[PDB]
DNA sequence: GGTTGGTGTGGTTGG
């Protein structure tokens, strides 16, 4: 996350941590979306032109951090993976359509104050939330700035939704519609961005209607970080939500 | 269920430090 | 240190 500020304790108790067995090393970002689900971008399993190919046996994951790197007694709890399940049409040839995976926890995770699930939003929350100007916000553990780094702990930064046009206009990378991208305009006088490292991470809002926080996009891709004139790209999640249901419900 | 509401800030009448940001902007 | 920094009559937590 390039210009944002630590997260406070407990302020985004559904972050998760997705970590290499061996070499240890932090992959990327997740998401907690019940007792026993953990939504994450594809990218961050499956990117051969990056000879990347993991399985459940490479991974677990690590729910409750605040800081990077030090293991917090007591408050994180770790979990193999039961199963990965990568969407079918994630297109990594190209733009990174479809970036969005699911994995199953081998056993429940228990929920604490550290710990908690966010809500996956409905159609009608989607039409609602998900509009140009309206501001969500983003956490990780990736790069502060582009390389050409790393922070203590979780950092957070808000960010407005901008209009579609506009996100097309500032890449020549093929835009769909199972992207949305967030970030000030050169103008707006604000910065901020995910960065390497923060994919998978959420990109959340907090319904005004019911007070509750819905994921609405995850990390996905981006040109450099914080640029002039770029934008960060997300999954638009409630796109594929007939997807995440499909698996949860069959498996 | 509770999902999205957090132990530590909505279940304790708590706000965080930036949320109102997001509040202000559907204005 | 440790599945872990830099300091705790701990801390988001013991000894
Ligand atoms: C894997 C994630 O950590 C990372 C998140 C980048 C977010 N960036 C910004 N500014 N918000 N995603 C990536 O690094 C993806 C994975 C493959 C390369 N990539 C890119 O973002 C390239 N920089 C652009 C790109 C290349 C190929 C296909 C689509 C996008
Ligand atoms: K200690
Ligand atoms: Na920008």
């Amino acid at each position: 996350i390039v210009e944002g500020s630590d997260a406070e304790i407990g302020m985004s108790p559904w972050q998760v941590m997705l970590f290499r067995k061996s070499p240890q090393e932090l992959l990327c970002g997740a998401s907690l979306i019940s007792d026993r689900w953990v939504l994450t971008a594809a990218h961050c399993l499956l990117y051969p032109p990056w000879d990347k190919n993991f399985t459940e046996n490479d991974l677990l994951v690590r729910i409750g951090k605040h800081s990077r790197t030090r293991y917090e007694r007591n408050i994180e709890k770790i979990s193999m993976l039961e199963k990965i399940y990568i969407h079918p049409r994630y297109n990594w040839r190209e733009n990174l359509d479809r970036d969005i995976a699911l994995m199953k926890l081998k056993k429940p995770v228990a929920f604490s104050d550290y710990i908690h699930p966010v809500c996956l939003p409905d159609r009608e929350t989607a039409a609602s939330l998900l509009q140009a100007g309206y501001k969500g916000r983003v956490t990780g553990w990736g790069n502060l700035k582009e390389t050409w780094g790393q922070p203590s702990v979780l950092q957070v930064v808000n960010l407005p939704i901008v209009e579609r046009p506009v996100c097309k206009d500032s890449t020549r990378i093929r835009i769909t519609d199972n992207m949305f991208c967030a970030g000030y305009k050169p103008d707006e006088g604000k910065r901020g961005d995910a960065c390497e490292g923060d994919s998978g991470g959420p990109f959340v809002m907090k319904s005004p209607f019911n007070n509750r926080w819905y994921q609405m996009g995850i990390v996905s891709w981006g040109e450099g970080c914080d640029r002039d004139g770029k934008y960060g790209f997300y999954t638009h999640v409630f796109r594929l939500k007939k997807w995440i249901q499909k698996v949860i419900d069959q498996f | 269920a509770d999902c999205g509401l957090r132990p530590l800030f909505e279940k304790k009448s708590l706000e965080d430090k930036t949320e109102r940001e997001l509040l202000e902007s559907y204005i």
